[PDB]
């Protein structure tokens, strides 16, 4: 029905068409939550290192 | 081998094709939570219709469709009517209806304005509700909704219904009809009339027995009477038209009832086609209508998982599997059904 | 330019070893020379991966030579490729190990063993991004299966964030005839069951029954078991060492095919089979798909039936059509859906190089995690029971050092892993 | 005039931005050199194709891109192909090795230590920007760099360009082309941390990409190259308002005003017609009514779902061709009769319209025919929201026998994180259930 808008140039047009009405984290902690990460994956790899040296 | 699975454990009609279809030797049946189906014979509630047509090689079909929930529910089906201009408020063929709701939308204004002008008329102002109660007076049923909690419909009650006899009786049909995959509509030649087994109650509302004309209801309350399970078949109220009323089944009922059936399925087919998607559907309805003495027929309601009387099992389960199935999966190497169609030229 | 390191311990090791190498080179275009004269460029692509180039335009394998004894080692070198190889890369004692896993693992072993990790940090030192290392041994035997083991667990020591590969021979009574074999091998699969990220499963017992009833040979010999070893780790590497998109390297190959750690254990299958002898036809998809998954393609004696495949990669070489492939594969899968677990969706990947092997048109190769595997496991577990519960043959192990509870534990993993295998198949 | 910077991210980000960058070359003139004739202010401009590329003395318009992979061989390509001179190289960042499809190598392992030099070569962009306005983030859901990569990558974006609007493009995983049996476990772990980083994203499930090159272009079995010319002519389409003069969606804050009122709602759905063999010997013309009416057809969307059975919050068409409004409108009025077009109660039932006269360039030699009209339908349609439940589905049944999950804690990721990613997933299944579905 309804038509608003409407915007024309010379590269093309456009308007919108009515039918009907209505009715973070820090720099911080990521560096943390990554390092914790390296934390575990470091450990991880000791108690293979430690396993392999008994 | 075409695969299956079974996702409805309690459905009569599906247990019988999956008997029907592994009897064939040519379809395996699988674990229910496998997804390399052919075909899902699929749950009642929250079928996942979204996961279904994204297996490569695989061809899946399933015995529901989505959307058709609209027609199935008393809520909804009313909504339909009134705001679908296919049916309208103007349709003949299904008695005035109003959605409810408990005070815990709604149209119990407008419920008002029709009662209070047959209390404006004196006329038949009889109704009935959505566990269910008929009255006279409306605050004895609104204050019965209010006291219960779920939506509700009330609706005219037919006063003037047509009565068998031999028994002053009361009674519904029930049609089956198979929508499948190419919306198709079939009408299985059998129907069937649930009947009552105690004479119809003017006067008196509260004895039940009479008035609700249910498989159960009669079960648990003359049952057996006049006819195996209360259950007159074709032939015999085909017979009981002519010699009683001169007329036929085909001709006084049959024509109306295809003709609700086609409208009521052609009004919901752009919503629930599955003619351009991923997958297919098809589904059984069974519809249930009620007769009044001119012999109009009225729509009474929809249902989505009807189960079939027992006589019929055999039949209409072997149609589903020619029909709905094997017309999407053939095998190497008498039409049970009418296909309801017409195009006429206006 | 994601490099593997490659070492053949022990006879079996290097003669199946030596195979692959002359396998590879010539799909690659290499000869014995070193040099390359081939005819395409796809040849060239990812050859760093196996091979290292030297002054010369000179291809050399970064392939590691190790053996107790010289005898299998003066073989390969006066074999076809044998000058091929870095001389320095031929580590190997005098002595020999008998056999005997203990030696290899323990005495004997330990001796030679730093001479080889020297070779191998030195090879690991020049590459550019080591992805890690795959090993050729026998568990049946010392030093493949003794030494081998032991050499696993030295390298993931000083390459713990990198991928250990096996191809590992399992041994049959149809084969062989030493009595020690059952202990060797469940000392051995204890260690992979540990230390390996990926290991094939390559089982005499199967290699002889398709040598002998399908292929009938009836006087089957080691070249022609090698024939079929040699075909399916050139298909089994083909992803690695030609441009494509699945499986491209050995930690994807790993995460793809390995879900839970210890269930590593691969059956490989290849389709046709043939013994060395002309194809006169070219086999077409659909055959290739059904053969490649027959159980008689097997290189491991499992019935696939009596188990569930958890992960699958195949592998398609030649010219056909992708789409029919897609097909076939999607067939198989939609076919026999109950063989998959269902609780790891699209578990079957599907591989398509246009280079195909030598002297054949079309080829298959086959890569199963199933739980059927298992079988193979009970196999040699009822072999080393039958010994075991008498001490049997038991003073060769004590009399290197070795306690009986050492024994008792590497039954007890191999136990283990039969039934978490049993596990995963009724889940 | 406000710029615009492109990250692709991962095998996917990268391949899919090459035939995104050689479509917009074709679709402004400049060349493969980065000469463009037709400008004339040599060395600079405010121009509307100037907020994706940028210019130098020397006459040289130069994306304004940055390439990321954590291994380099097809980056490699970039660096060597058609398009070499191009770029800058220190717009191409590559690593040694890659995230072996594990979330967790791309995000926590590897990412540590390339993110840094990452936002330096950001930032060396955002620097030449004179009022930038965000990013365009291209990535696969699949991939272990896609997915891991990608999410810490938009975490620090948040971080360093707080003011400034990310959307995605993003491939959601289909087994017909994907290359790992994780892709459902990355897939969930990279949107429950990308989420609250992300103002709009558009997904492209590559199912429906393959079935549509099948299907209309007849391509036996399709290739990335088909896949992502297709891909490139949606992407184009979106983002046709942004390098050109126009009234609708001229900056990056409005695609989030005009396709997204609930900020987790944020996926609309790309539907795209008419898609045209090149090889069709004979073809006739498709009208305004056609492809319009197309765009309610489930086989040309971008993701396979069903609009029917769900609500929109929002719809935008973009014409590309010889269109003019009336023709707009009376579509649009048939459509509206012969269809199920629900909105939500809160919501104008309505569209937005943006025509562009010159009609889709497409690649020289390529699939797809030239044609006189085309248009992209974005709809935030509640039925996108199957695609999550398909991929949740997945997720539940490998994460409940923990299948694979010890690859992603060995790279010091824990388990929870799994059950915390899901549960995310959980609630926004919820929430397109609350907004689309009445009973
Ligand atoms: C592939 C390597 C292989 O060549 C395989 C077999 C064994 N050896 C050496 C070759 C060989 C074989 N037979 C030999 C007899 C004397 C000297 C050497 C051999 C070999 C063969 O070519 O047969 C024609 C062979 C051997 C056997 C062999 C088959 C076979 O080649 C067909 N058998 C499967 C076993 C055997 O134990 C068995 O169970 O056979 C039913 C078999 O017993 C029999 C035939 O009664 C036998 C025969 C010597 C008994 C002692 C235990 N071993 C274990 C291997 C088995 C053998 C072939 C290595
Ligand atoms: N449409 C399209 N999808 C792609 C392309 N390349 C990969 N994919 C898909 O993306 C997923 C794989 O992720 P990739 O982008 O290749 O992974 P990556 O980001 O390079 O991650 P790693 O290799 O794990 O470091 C699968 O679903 C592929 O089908 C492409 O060029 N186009
Ligand atoms: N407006 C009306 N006029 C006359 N009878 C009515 C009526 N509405 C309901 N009934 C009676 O009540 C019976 C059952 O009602 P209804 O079909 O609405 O409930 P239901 O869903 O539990 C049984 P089914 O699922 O088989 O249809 C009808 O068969 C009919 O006899
Ligand atoms: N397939 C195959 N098996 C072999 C080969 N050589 C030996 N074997 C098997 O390996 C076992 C003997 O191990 P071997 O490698 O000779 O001992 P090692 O040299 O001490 O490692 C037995 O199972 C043999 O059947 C071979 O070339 N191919
Ligand atoms: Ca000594
Ligand atoms: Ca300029
Ligand atoms: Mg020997
Ligand atoms: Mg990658």
């Amino acid at each position: 029905m309804e038509v608003i808008e409407l915007n024309k140039c010379t590269s093309g047009q456009s308007f919108e068409v009515i039918l009907k009405p209505p009715s973070d984290p820090s720099l911080e902690e990521i560096q943390k939550k990554l390092e914790a990460a390296e934390e575990r994956r470091k450990y991880q790899e000791a108690e293979l290192l430690k396993h392999l040296a008994e | 081998m075409y695969t299956f699975v079974v996702r409805d454990e309690n459905s009569s009609v599906y247990a019988e094709v999956s008997r029907l279809l592994l009897a064939t030797g040519q379809w395996k049946r699988l674990r229910k939570d496998n997804p390399r189906f052919n075909l899902m014979l699929g749950e009642r509630n929250r079928l996942p219709f979204g996961r279904l047509g994204h297996e490569p090689g695989l061809v899946q079909l399933v015995n529901y469709y989505r959307g058709a929930d609209k027609l199935c529910r008393k809520a909804s089906l009313v909504k339909l009517i009134k705001t679908s201009p296919e049916l309208s408020e103007s349709c003949t063929w299904f008695p005035e209806s109003y959605v409810i709701y408990p005070t815990n939308t709604d149209e119990r204004e407008v419920f008002l304005a029709a009662y209070n002008r047959r209390r404006e008329g004196r006329e038949g102002n009889v109704w009935i509700a959505k566990g269910i109660l008929i009255s006279s007076e409306a605050s004895e049923l609104l204050d019965f909704i209010d006291e219960q909690g779920q939506v509700h419909v009330i609706q005219k009650y037919l006063e003037k219904p047509l009565l068998l006899e031999p028994g002053h009786r009361k009674f519904d049909i029930r049609s089956w009809v198979l929508v499948d995959h190419l919306y198709n509509i079939y009408l299985y030649r059998e129907g069937v009339l649930r009947t009552s087994s105690e004479p119809y109650n003017s006067a008196n509302f509260q004895d039940k027995t009479c008035h609700l004309t249910n498989h159960c209801i009669q079960k648990e309350y003359n049952y057996g009477r006049y006819e195996e399970g209360n259950e007159m078949f074709f032939e015999e109220f085909n017979q009981y038209l002519m010699d009683a009323l001169n007329t036929t089944l085909e001709n006084s009922i049959l024509l109306q009832i295809k003709h609700i059936i086609r409208s009521c399925l052609m009004c919901i087919e752009p919503a629930i086609s599955t003619k351009h998607l991923h997958y297919q559907s098809f589904q059984l309805f069974g519809f249930d209508f009620m007769v009044d003495e001119e012999l109009k027929v009225w729509l009474i309601e929809v249902n989505g998982a009807p189960a079939c009387a027992q006589k019929l099992y055999a039949e209409l389960c072997q149609g589903i599997v020619d029909v709905a199935i094997s017309s999407v999966f053939p095998l190497a190497d008498t039409s049970i059904f009418i296909k309801l169609h017409h195009h006429h030229h206006h | 330019m994601r490099e593997i390191v490659h070492i053949q311990a022990g006879q079996c090791g290097n003669q199946i070893g030596a195979k692959f190498w002359e396998v590879i080179s010539d799909e690659h275009g290499i000869d014995p020379t070193g040099s390359y004269h081939g005819d395409s460029d796809l040849q060239l692509e990812r050859i760093n991966v196996y091979y290292n180039e030297a002054a010369g335009n000179k291809y050399v394998p970064r392939a590691i030579l190790v053996d107790l004894e010289p005898g299998t080692m003066d073989s390969v070198r006066s074999g076809p490729f044998g000058q091929i190889f870095r001389p320095d890369n031929f580590v190997f004692g005098q002595s020999g190990a008998g056999n005997n896993w203990a030696k290899g693992h323990y005495t004997e072993g330990a001796e030679l063993v730093d001479s080889v990790l020297d070779v191998v940090r030195k090879e690991s030192e020049s590459c550019d991004c080591l992805q890690g290392f795959q090993l050729t041994h026998s568990l049946g035997g010392g030093t493949g299966s003794g030494m081998g083991t032991l050499l696993i667990s030295k390298i993931r020591e000083e390459y713990p964030d990198r991928i250990m590969n096996t191809f590992s021979v399992v041994p049959s009574p149809k084969v062989s005839d030493t009595v020690v074999e059952p202990y060797n091998a469940t000392l051995s699969v204890h260690q992979l069951v540990e230390n390996t990220d990926e290991t094939y499963c390559i089982d005499n017992e199967a290699l002889y029954d398709i040598c002998f009833r399908t292929l009938k040979l009836t006087t089957p010999t080691y070249g022609d078991l090698n024939h079929l070893v040699s075909a399916t780790m050139s298909g089994v590497t083909t992803c690695l060492r030609f441009p494509g998109q699945l499986n491209a390297d050995l930690r994807k190959l790993a995460v793809n095919m390995v879900p839970f750690p210890r269930l590593h254990f691969f059956m490989p299958g290849f389709a046709p089979l043939t013994s060395r002898s002309q194809q006169y036809r070219a086999l077409t998809v659909p055959e290739l798909t059904q053969q490649m998954f027959d159980a008689k393609n097997m290189m491991a004696a499992c019935d696939p039936r009596h188990g569930r495949y958890l992960t699958v990669a195949a592998v398609f070489r030649g010219r056909m059509s992708m789409k029919e492939v897609d097909e076939q594969m999607l067939n198989v899968q939609n076919k026999n859906s109950s063989y998959f677990v269902e609780w790891i969706p699209n578990n079957v990947k599907t591989a398509v190089c246009d280079i195909p092997p030598r002297g054949l048109k079309m080829s298959a190769t086959f890569i199963g995690n199933s739980t059927a595997i298992q079988e193979l496991f009970k196999r040699i577990s009822e072999q080393f029971t039958a010994m075991f519960r008498r001490k049997a043959f038991l003073h060769w192990y004590t009399g290197e050092g070795m306690d009986e509870m050492e024994f008792t534990e590497a039954e007890s993993n191999m136990n283990d892993l039969v039934s978490e295998y049993q596990q995963y198949q009724d889940a | 005039m406000r710029e615009c910077i492109s990250i692709h991210v991962g095998q996917a980000g990268v391949q899919i931005g090459n035939a995104c960058w050689e479509l917009y070359c074709l679709e402004h003139g400049i060349q493969p050199d980065g000469q463009m004739p037709s400008d004339k202010t040599i060395g600079g401009g405010d121009d509307s194709f100037n907020t994706f590329f940028s210019e130098t003395g020397a006459g040289k318009h130069v994306p304004r891109a940055v390439f990321v992979d954590l291994e380099p061989t097809v980056i490699d390509e970039v660096r060597t192909g058609t398009y070499r001179q191009l770029f800058h190289p220190e717009q191409l960042i590559t690593g040694k090795e890659d995230a072996a499809n594990n979330y967790a190598r791309g995000h926590y392992t590897i990412g540590k230590e390339i993110i840094d030099l990452v936002l330096d070569r950001i930032r060396k962009l955002a620097d030449q920007c004179t009022g930038l306005q965000g990013f365009l983030v291209f990535h696969s859901f699949g991939g272990g760099t896609g997915s891991g990569f990608t999410s810490l990558l938009m975490e620090r974006l948040s971080v360093d360009y707080g003011k400034k609007s990310k959307l995605e493009f993003s491939i959601y995983p289909a087994p017909q082309v994907s290359t790992a049996v994780v892709e459902p476990y990355n897939s969930i772990l990279t949107t429950h941390t990308t989420l609250e980083h992300s103002d709009c994203a558009f997904m492209v499930d590559n199912e429906a990409i393959y079935d549509i090159c099948r299907r209309n272009l007849d391509i036996e079995r399709p290739t990335y190259t088909n896949l992502n010319r297709l891909i490139s002519q949606i992407v184009s389409s979106i983002t046709a308002s942004l390098r050109f003069d126009g009234a609708l969606n001229v900056d990056l804050t409005e695609f989030q005003t005009n396709l997204v009122p609930y900020p987790r709602i944020h996926f609309p759905l790309a539907t795209y017609a008419p898609v045209i063999s090149a090889e069709k010997a004979y073809h006739e013309q498709l009208s305004v009514a056609e492809i319009t009416n197309a765009c309610f057809e489930p086989a040309n969307q971008m993701v396979k779902c069903d609009p029917r059975h769900g609500k929109y919050m929002a719809c935008c068409l973009l014409y590309r061709g010889d269109v003019v409004p009336k023709d707009v409108n009376a579509a649009i009025a048939t459509i509206k009769t012969k269809r199920s077009i629900q909105f939500v109660d809160w919501c104008p039932t309505g569209f937005k319209v943006g025509i562009n006269y010159q009609p889709p360039t497409v690649v020289p030699g390529g699939d797809l025919a030239k044609v006189q009209r085309a248009v992209c339908m974005l709809s935030n349609t509640t039925a996108i929201a199957e695609a999550w439940a398909r991929l949740d589905h997945k997720f539940d049944l490998m994460y409940a026998k923990r299948a694979f999950v010890h690859w992603y804690v060995g790279e010091g990721m824990e388990e929870g994180e799994f059950s915390e990613a899901r549960e995310d997933m959980a609630a926004l299944e919820k929430d397109y259930e609350e907004v689309g579905v009445d009973s």
